[PDB]
């Protein structure tokens, strides 16, 4: 027949559930956003797209912490990922509260899929329109994992998600091959921030904000934490002379 | 057993004025033989120029004071900042108090 | 197509969209307008009231959730008053539990992700009003615009409902005056009055149609109505 | 009425659709995947394929250990994977708690199979799309081999295969097994195993593998596991030798 | 601990040394003056190198651990190899919630390899310590003083081993409760490997 | 949604009408002729079964008349499963009334019991009703004798002889032409029997092809007593009818 | 478990289930009743379609509530049925809790709700049966008569039917009853109520179904020989003409 | 989540039909043809144990179970919904007839028992039919030995021989052709035999196909002895070599 | 079919929406606050003479100091009438005192969107709108005498006066010129009852209408056929003077 994607759980005649390729749609269109594991640790970086003027620069905030040691990040409809962040927060608690460890990110990774899962299994629950880049360090190194409403997520090298990723995937695919040792979070803060105006130029139609966090072993101990004034004005400035 | 009641020891002292109103309590406040506080203010102004304190268990009052104030507040939210009547708390605090009758 | 993708809160389009919020979010439009700014030292709401007639009175877009907090409205009335209530509870909530006044920002997540619920929830609709609130706190002045989508936004000002573009260009032409403007909300009231008046197409305010509220440093959140608007009127 | 597509109830035929469109995303992951019985042991290989460096390749698995004798390798959908092996996971636990004893293989199979059976027949419930391959070796059955689907199907298997090319495998090792006459390979070393399965791997997919190539896991008395690529390189270093 | 189930007592001891931890308790249950089972194994794995010193009541232990051993699995089924310190937790919680149900003390020790071993106490409390060493159960009483003064950390395994087996056998001499034999079990990077001693040995040191 | 996949059961035609009542009601056409009798000393039940065979296995077999006290059994129209469900409930029904009263339910309670229950299905739950309607044989003290009916709205008669099934007008009919109030059960026995015969859709009307009872207070009694008729009895007295 | 809303606003505002309901009380046999000056009387007209029942074990279209206060419908005899239940239980409710039976209106106005509660009510239909309700209220002859609807509406009349063809025989009554002068005499109102009958009933008595309830609980139902000796002398009284 | 199918899925047609079940018939009878025969001296049924490739191992596939020592059970349809159900019966069986009893309940109540869950599958909502109908054969000890049919309709009803599934209709010709009253097992067993090889297309022999019966109790598999009262199961299944035993016998 | 809650592609709610059609289909009820008091009239509507316009009441009492009257799908209310009453004593029993006219009205309309079928958010337990409409007057110390108009939108106004029902609007824009401040209780009643009559299909009477008032010093208060004859009789008078 037809319509097959008009209710989530449905199998499409291929087996598929459009409602979350649906879903992907808007995910894409989420702002882009990238992440990177370096030698010890993760970055988050994130296109902060300015509206207006009327915006207040630095006080809305897409990376989102999940208990200490593990910062996200989502391309998509924004209370859909924070919705699950907290969750995921949530999850940690529950699971440090029992296991009386912060959670390992792979641990922390699998529970949420399953969650996401959840919304394709059922024909009123809507899946998720975001998709997020998610991760940090644990007591083994970092990780750096980006899951889909699909419920999939992965251990990626690099990860970006919403509309410029291409321009980032290209990046990322570069530095992995420039820097197949690894990187320093510094330079995975600096770079970051090139591919983030390189991923704006699909959006470069208007200005935005840079918003940059970033997990480290060394650096944050293993803490989460944004990339913030100077440091977060030299990768502005570093990416700002290389974008020329 | 644990118990779930004591006493923080320190009497309070209401008077009705004909125009005016005064309340008082010491502001001791004691554990047994053990001085809690001396300085421990137990009297308290809800708004609305009334003001309610409870002697006994603290804690109880304490929080039922704060539950009350807390009923000050939806009051003047749902009958749009009408002053609550000094009665009608009591009726109000009546059900606070009898809400935990057992 | 519509109906097909139109119908459920729960479905996305084939491009991967909620008609049903984005018609909620359009009943926002038909909504009247309401205008909000602030300062660092104070943060206004000024709202249009709007009646079903002469003899009726004017529907208060206005709502006060806190003494550091309340918010404004335009859009469904009732699930406002459903989030306000639940907001307030929060503050009381955070000032119960915490002896703490809820944080603007804090405030504004929570029902960013309440509504969320709506969102992905079968059997339910999202809320009928988008919402502007402002708060005071320790960090200060803040204006918090929300969407139904539950998207939440700290501004400098803005302005929701019929039409509110024009004094949002207006406010946004106006940005760094009144944010400067600090410990004379009268400007800063007089700014959002000027601005409301560009959004006003029909009318002109009057004592009645325009509604104030406003918090502030030492400015608990109050609301101004009528005789209190007659001087920025 | 045409629901019935969309829902699980019969066709007018007295067919599920979401479950065969559920067979459908089986294969959509386009893994060649196969199970063998070796003789005192079991050893599942698969297609490891990653497509972008930005991975983790490490990351990217669907043998999963269910248990620490019952691994699992898994065809369809990576969630469903990491949905499904929970579950099991969660079981076998369970089963260990209350029946004192790990759950030997078919009984996860056979209780796995019910889900989707439960699925088959709810119709909030979508079934997965993933077919599930359960090996270890049983205490009582020593190498044992069980393949469940989305309808809550299942067997035994002498051998078996998952992925598109899964008909040629399966042909390939019926010619071997018919050949052999056996339900399991004789080779003692699940080592010359795994080498004689990426071999028919190979032969029955006429394609080569490397390292990363594969996906390997190894039931072994008592523990199963899985390979590293090295373990993988180790065996294509010998297989090179052979052949 | 309840009417009508065996009580545990016996004598837990857990010691950390240079190698690892090493798990030691006597074999005894008894209910009142009689002894139930003199040979029961005190000595429990929830997890391969994680294990516990179970002490009031055996069923509660009995029932307690595998609970603990199946999250463990379940735990490990995920995430693997928990930290002994995260086993404990899991006690804890139990414990520390059903701590009005249950009478049980539970020494929780396990080898890590980053850890080497450790030891974690949970008293009848609830409460959770890491210890270089732990004892608990009746005949405990008796050999703190020796205990503390004759402990030393990073011992060897057998030096440890014989401060283990002198102060179960006082215990063991002074505690009714606490007898039969000396069960003792390894915990290093080397593995776990279980250690009995007769009476005709041990009760003479 | 949902929606898509609520046949929406319990829904009023435009004329007010439920159409699973009525196709219920259709497949109850469909169901077996079954009819029974209220004579003077007694109340007589006889049913076609239907779809028989060789090697059906008659004896054990009861497709239709089902006790569900000794002073009430009943007749049943419609799918077999289903109404056992009925059955059993109210036989439990009935105990539990003999168990509240130490006494025996008079027969309509026990109908208006079950009545209801199906009407349970027509105002609410989207569930489909059973497609199945009962003769109601029963014997009280008050009224003695009762032959009752049910439909699945629950609606339901009393009679003092009935029909269910196919051939019902035909049946009723020749029942209410042939019937006669002061009818002893033996001749209502055969007048079933003969409107059975001609009833009949098949050829011969048969034992192995019927179902056979009787509620009758014996002639030494003071226990009314309901009796079901083996084949060969009710072999014996079709032969009794002549039919042979 | 099952919320689904049948119960919905038309696009010009109206619940057709409501509507439809409306459809198997007309369906419903007619149903009537009146008030004599003392008295209520309810006509019925058995469901003629079939015959050779046994009336006697068939319940009767109307029914009693209470010893005071009875109803009638036009319907579903299920749906009434449930209606029936709940009312019996309401007043012995009422008469245990207000140590006292309903009035006649009390009951009726718990009923409406009932209906008026199942319209939006979600997971449910409405009932399908519109019922009349007579009873004289505690320490009170008065006639009590209410008519209730699956809208759950209910209200007094003078008189009133229900069921299929309701109308004629209603303007039949609206002329010949008068409330200046009830038919005062049972009989009269009785009368009345059968001529009213025939008007629909298509000339049967067995087919037509009395009841009368007077004053402290005093509720009678009429024998076919009642009814068809005022059939016989309403006819006359139509062909002496 | 939160399923909100709480609405029968399977509606009276405007003919007053049930599709899924008519459909679960048609399933149904798509199912492998299984048969069931009722004897003097017991009750066997039989099918054909279905390989959808040699690599599958036949016989950790189960098409006939035992529900109790003196009653298994037979489908034709989809194994897995034969499967979940057979669990079910067993349960059932012990907790609402064992475990209130002590004993196993006499075929027709289990059946009655089983039937009742197809029936509900049919009304409730969120549900279908189940893909099977079932030949059910056990012995009481005051019924003896009885053979029933089940089907998604949860209607049930004994039988002196029957089969369902595919061949089924050929079968029961030849079996209303072969049956009487006074076969004893054997030969019914060569019976079933000789009818199966009918709806066996491909290779025929024990490893082909599943045969048990209910026969007299077995005190060797009662698993331990000294106990008089208890002789054993009645039921059993038969080898691949029995089988082909007789199917020597053939 | 489509959702109860699904929004208008403008944002609107259909059931809702339709929910304001039976509400005119309701009888047209009018009534006018002034400062002596606040009249309430409403149309009987009997469907036939055999109807006793004495046991049709779409004008109801909450409490003494705050009424309400209906127009719409009348038995609705009864729960609501029911729930507003409590309310009122509720809050009488927790405040000991009346309740805020708004403050009862204002909780009231939060029954209005409690339809749903199993919402997302939140647990509000019934099919669809009610299909009625309120007119509600109430004395309240703070606000004296007030009208505010319920709606299943769970929307309301204050008004000087207002028409709802049937006729409303154009009696609407009667009051419209018709009202002031400072008209009398006499004078709305005559007001209301003249524009009831205006929009009234029947010749106006006290059994095809009923009014009734509620005043500070009596709250609400019920107008009787005879008072109210002797008023349409007045009318009868007044009304033909020019």
């Amino acid at each position: 027949g037809t319509g097959y994607d008009l209710s989530n759980s449905v199998f499409s005649p291929d087996g598929r559930n459009f409602q979350v390729e649906y879903a992907v749609k808007a995910v894409e269109n989420g702002t882009t956003s990238i992440g990177i594991k370096c030698n010890d640790g993760v970055v988050f970086a994130v296109e902060k797209l300015i509206t207006s003027k009327l915006l207040v620069p630095q006080k809305n905030v897409k990376i989102q912490v999940v208990d200490r040691h593990i910062g996200c990040v989502y391309s998509g409809l924004i209370p859909d990922g924070r919705h699950l962040v907290n969750r995921g927060r949530e999850e940690a608690a529950s699971f440090k509260k029992l296991y009386k460890t912060p959670i390992p990110i792979p641990a922390f990774a699998d529970r949420l899929g399953q969650y996401v899962q959840a919304h394709t299994l059922y024909n009123s629950v809507r899946p998720f329109g975001v998709s997020t880049i998610f991760g940090g360090v644990d007591k083994n190194g970092a990780h750096l994992y980006m899951l889909e409403p699909s419920g999939s997520y992965w251990g990626y090298k690099g990860a970006a998600t919403g509309k410029g990723r291409q321009s980032a995937k290209a990046e990322l695919e570069k530095l992995v091959d420039h820097h197949p040792e690894g990187l320093s979070a510094r330079e995975a803060v600096k770079q970051a921030a090139k591919i983030i105006y390189l991923a704006h130029e699909d959006n470069k139609e208007k200005d935005f904000e840079l918003e940059i966090s970033w997990c480290s072993l060394s650096e944050t101990n293993g803490l989460h934490k944004f990339v913030k004034g100077d440091l977060l004005q030299e990768a502005i400035d570093f990416a700002q002379k290389e974008i020329n | 057993q644990f118990n779930p009641y004591g006493d923080n020891g320190g009497t309070i002292l209401g008077i009705a004025g004909e125009d005016f109103a005064v309340l008082a309590g010491d502001t001791r406040n004691i554990t047994d033989y053990s001085i809690n506080s001396r300085y421990e203010p137990k009297v308290f102004d809800c708004g609305d120029n009334i003001v309610m304190s409870a002697n006994g268990f603290a804690a109880d009052g304490d929080a039922l004071v704060k539950r009350f104030k807390n009923s000050v507040k939806w009051y003047h939210f749902d009958h749009n900042d009408k002053k609550l009547s000094i009665n009608s708390a009591a009726r109000n605090i009546q059900h606070l108090l009898y809400g935990k009758r057992f | 197509f519509r109906n097909n993708y139109d119908g459920d809160t729960v479905t996305f389009s084939p491009t991967g969209r909620l008609f049903q919020v984005e018609y909620a979010l359009e009943a926002i439009k038909q909504g009247s307008v309401t205008v909000g700014l602030r300062s660092n030292t104070h943060a206004v709401l000024v709202a249009l009231k709007r009646n079903a007639d002469e003899l009726s009175s004017y529907q208060k877009k206005i709502i006060k959730c806190d003494e550091h907090m309340g918010l404004s409205l335009a859009g469904l009335a009732p699930d406002a008053r459903v989030l306000s209530n639940y907001l307030r509870q929060q503050c009381n909530y955070s000032s119960l539990v915490f002896n703490r006044k809820l944080a603007v920002e804090r405030a504004g997540h929570l029902l960013c992700d309440k509504a969320q619920k709506n969102t992905q929830s079968y059997g339910g609709r999202p809320y009928g009003v988008g919402l502007l609130i402002i708060g005071y706190d320790k960090s200060g002045a803040h204006l918090l615009e929300f969407q139904p989508s539950g998207n939440v936004t700290e501004l400098y000002g803005t302005a929701i409902g019929a039409r509110s573009q024009g004094a949002k260009t207006y406010l946004e032409r106006t940005l760094d005056t009144f944010i400067k403007i600090d410990g004379n909300p009268d400007e800063l009231i007089k700014a959002g009055v000027e601005a409301i008046s560009q959004s006003l197409r029909d009318e002109s305010l009057t004592v009645d149609n325009l509604s104030i509220a406003i918090v502030g440093k030492d400015t608990p959140f109050t609301i101004y109505d009528g005789e209190a608007v007659a001087k920025y009127i | 009425a045409g629901y019935d597509r969309h829902i699980t109830i019969f066709s007018p035929e007295g067919r599920l659709y979401q479950v065969e469109y559920a067979f459908k995303a089986t294969n959509q992951t386009n893994i060649n995947s196969l199970a063998v019985r070796g003789k005192d042991c079991t050893v599942v290989i698969s297609q490891k394929k990653v497509p972008d460096k930005l991975l983790d390749p490490t990351t990217v698995s669907y043998i999963f250990c269910i248990s620490r004798t019952i691994g699992m390798v898994v065809n369809g959908p990576i969630p469903d994977a990491r949905n499904a092996a929970l579950r099991a996971k969660a079981e076998a636990a369970e089963f260990r708690y209350k029946y004192g004893y790990d759950m030997p293989c078919d009984v996860l199979a056979k209780r796995m199979a019910n889900l989707s059976q439960i699925y088959t027949q709810r119709a909030y419930m979508r079934p997965l799309g993933v077919i599930l391959t359960f090996v270890s070796v049983d205490e009582e059955l020593g190498p044992s081999i069980y393949k469940t689907d989305p309808a809550g199907y299942y067997v035994g298997y002498k051998a078996t295969a998952t992925g598109p090319k899964q008909q040629e495998i399966t042909t390939n090792l019926e010619n071997h097994f018919k050949k052999s006459k056996i339900d399991h390979i004789n080779e003692e070393s699940w080592e010359k195993v795994v080498e004689f399965a990426i071999t028919h791997m190979i032969d029955a997919l006429g394609t080569e593998f490397s390292k990363n190539d594969l996906e390997v896991g190894v039931a072994t008395k008592d523990k199963f596991f899985t390979l590293s690529a090295e373990n993988i390189e180790e065996r294509l270093v010998a297989i090179a030798e052979q052949d | 601990l309840k009417k009508g189930e065996v009580s545990l007592g016996t004598s837990i001891m857990a010691v950390t040394f240079k190698d690892g931890v090493i798990l030691g308790a006597d074999s005894r249950t008894t209910t009142g003056a009689y002894i139930a089972n003199r040979v029961t194994d005190k000595l429990t794995r929830v997890h391969d190198k994680i294990w516990c010193c179970r002490s009031g009541s055996a069923a509660d232990t009995q029932a307690i651990a595998d609970i603990v051993q199946y999250h463990l699995e379940l735990y490990t089924s995920q995430y693997g190899t928990p930290s002994t310190e995260t086993a404990a937790s899991v006690f804890k919680e139990l414990c520390y919630e059903n701590k009005d149900n249950l009478t049980a003390g539970i020494i929780v020790a396990g080898y890590d390899d980053k850890n080497k071993g450790e030891v974690y106490t949970i008293p009848l409390g609830g409460s959770v310590h890491k210890l270089p060493y732990a004892i608990a159960g009746s005949g405990s009483t008796f050999i703190y003083g020796y205990c503390d003064k004759n402990f030393r950390e990073n011992m060897s395994k057998e030096e440890t081993v014989d401060f283990i087996k002198h102060s179960l056998s006082q215990a063991i001499k002074w505690d009714g409760s606490s007898g039969g034999v000396i069960r003792m079990v390894v915990l290093t990077a080397a593995g776990v490997e279980r250690l009995i001693f007769y009476p005709d040995e041990y009760e003479q040191l | 949604g949902s929606r898509r996949y609520d046949s929406r059961t319990t829904i009023f035609s435009p004329e007010g009408r439920l159409y699973q009542v009525e196709y219920a009601l259709e497949s109850i056409s469909h169901a077996g002729t079954a009819i029974g009798i209220m004579a003077s000393d007694g109340i007589v039940l006889a049913a076609e079964r239907k779809v028989t065979s060789t090697l059906l296995e008659q004896d054990t077999s009861t497709e239709k008349l089902y006790k569900l006290n000794d002073k009430i059994a009943v007749a049943v129209a419609g799918l077999t499963a289903d109404a056992e469900i009925l059955i059993n409930t109210a036989r439990i029904h009935a105990q539990n009334y003999l168990k509240t009263y130490n006494e025996d339910i008079p027969v309509e309670i026990l109908v208006r019991r079950l009545s209801d229950i199906k009407q349970g299905y027509t105002q609410h739950g989207g569930l489909r009703p059973f497609g199945v309607s009962f003769i109601y044989a029963g014997y009280d003290d008050r009224y003695g004798y009762q032959l009752y009916t049910s439909n699945p709205s629950g609606n339901y008669t009393g009679w003092k002889a009935i029909s269910v099934g196919a051939n019902t007008s035909a049946a009723q009919t020749l029942l209410q032409m042939d019937y006669k109030d002061d009818m002893k059960v033996d001749d209502a026995i055969e007048l079933a029997l003969k409107t059975l015969s001609k009833t009949t859709d098949s050829s011969a009307l048969t034992y192995d092809r019927l179902e056979f009872a009787t509620i009758r207070k014996g002639a030494n009694d003071g226990e009314v007593y309901q009796k079901i008729f083996k084949p060969q009895e009710i072999k014996d007295i079709l032969v009794k009818t002549g039919i042979t | 478990g099952y919320d689904r809303a049948l119960s919905i606003f038309s696009p010009d505002g109206h619940i057709f289930q409501v509507e439809y309901a409306l459809e198997a009380v007309k369906r419903g046999t007619c149903a009537v009743g009146v008030k004599g000056k003392n008295c209520v009387v309810l006509g019925c007209e058995r469901r003629s379609t079939l015959k050779l029942q046994d009336t006697r074990i068939t319940p009767s279209k109307v029914s009693k509530i209470d010893s005071h206060v009875v109803l009638s419908f036009s319907g579903l005899n299920a749906d009434s049925r449930i209606l029936i239940e709940k009312a019996r239980v309401e007043a012995q409710s009422h008469r245990l809790t207000l140590e006292d039976p309903v009035t006649v209106e009390y009951l009726t106005r718990y009923v409406a709700g009932v209906q008026q509660r199942y319209t939006q009510s979600g997971g449910v239909r409405p009932f399908g049966v519109s019922t009349l309700i007579a009873g004289f209220d505690p320490r009170d002859d008065e006639p009590k008569l209410y008519q209730t609807e699956p809208s759950g509406i209910y209200s007094s009349w003078s008189a009133q039917t229900i069921g299929r063809n309701s109308k004629t025989v209603r303007e039949f009554l609206e002329k010949n009853y008068d409330r200046k002068e009830p038919p005062a005499t049972v009989e009269e109102c009785v009368k009345l109520t059968v001529r009213s009958l025939l008007e629909v009933v298509q000339t049967g008595a067995k087919n037509i179904e009395i009841t009368v309830v007077k004053p402290d609980s005093d509720i009678v139902a009429l024998s076919s020989e009642e009814i068809n000796q005022y059939v016989t002398q309403i006819e006359q009284e139509k062909q002496e003409q | 989540m939160t399923d909100r199918y709480s609405f029968s899925l399977t509606t009276f047609s405007p003919s007053g039909k049930l599709g899924q079940i008519d459909y679960a018939l048609t399933a149904v009878k798509q199912g492998v043809t299984s048969l069931g025969i009722k004897a003097t001296n017991g009750v066997v049924i039989a099918t054909e144990k279905k390989s959808s490739s040699p690599l599958a191992m036949s016989e950790t596939l189960s098409k006939v179970s035992l529900l109790t020592p003196d009653i298994g059970a037979v489908y034709s349809g989809m194994g897995p919904d034969y499967r979940v159900l057979v669990d079910k019966s067993r349960k059932v069986a012990h907790t609402s007839y064992k475990r209130i009893y002590g004993e196993y309940p006499p075929t027709k109540l289990l059946v009655s028992e089983v039937a009742k869950i197809m029936q509900e599958a049919t009304q409730s909502g969120g549900v279908r039919p189940f893909g099977v109908s079932l030949l059910i054969a056990g012995h009481d000890e005051f019924n003896g030995f009885s053979l029933y049919q089940v089907d998604p309709s949860g209607s049930y009803f004994p039988w002196k021989a029957t089969a369902i599934g595919k061949g089924s209709v050929a079968a029961k010709t030849f079996l209303e052709k072969r049956w009487n009253d006074e076969l004893e097992l054997e030969d019914a067993i060569h019976i079933a035999l000789l009818t199966l090889k009918e709806s066996v297309e491909g290779e025929f022999n024990g490893d082909t196909i599943e045969l048990a019966i209910i026969g007299d109790e077995n005190p060797d598999l009662l698993g331990y002895t000294g106990i008089p009262t208890d002789k054993g199961p009645r039921f059993r299944k038969l080898t691949s070599q029995e089988i082909n035993d007789r199917l020597e016998a053939l | 079919d489509r959702g109860v809650s699904t929004f208008s592609p403008e944002g609107r709610l259909f059931q809702v929406e339709y929910s304001l059609e039976a509400i005119k289909l309701g009888s047209t009820a009018i009534g006018i606050a002034t400062k002596e008091g606040v009249v309430l009239g409403v149309e009987k509507r009997a469907t036939s003479p055999l109807l006793e316009s004495d046991s049709i009441e779409k004008i109801v009492e909450i409490d003494r100091h705050i009424g309400c009257a209906m127009s719409g799908l009348t038995a609705d209310a009864r729960s609501m009438i029911e729930h507003a009453r409590t309310a009122a004593v509720t809050h009488n029993l927790y405040y000991d005192e009346d309740i805020n006219v708004e403050s009862l009205t204002q909780s009231v309309c939060d029954l209005a969107l409690r339809f749903g079928e199993g919402a997302s958010g939140e647990e509000r337990l019934m099919s669809r709108p009610f299909g009625v409409a309120l007119l509600i007057a109430g004395h309240d110390a703070d606000d004296g005498y007030q009208l505010f108009h319920a709606e299943p939108s769970g929307t309301f106004y204050r008004y000087n006066a207002k028409a709802i029902g049937s006729g409303s609007e154009g009696a609407q824009a009667e009051l419209l010129n018709e009202w002031h401040s400072s008209l009398t209780l006499k004078e709305a009643e005559l007001l209301v009852l003249k524009i009831l009559k205006q929009v009234m299909e029947e010749k106006l009477d006290e059994n095809n209408a009923q009014l009734s008032c509620i005043t500070k010093q009596d709250g609400f208060k019920i107008y009787d056929n005879e008072k109210t004859a002797e008023l349409i009789k007045e009318l009868k008078e007044k009304e033909a003077a020019e």
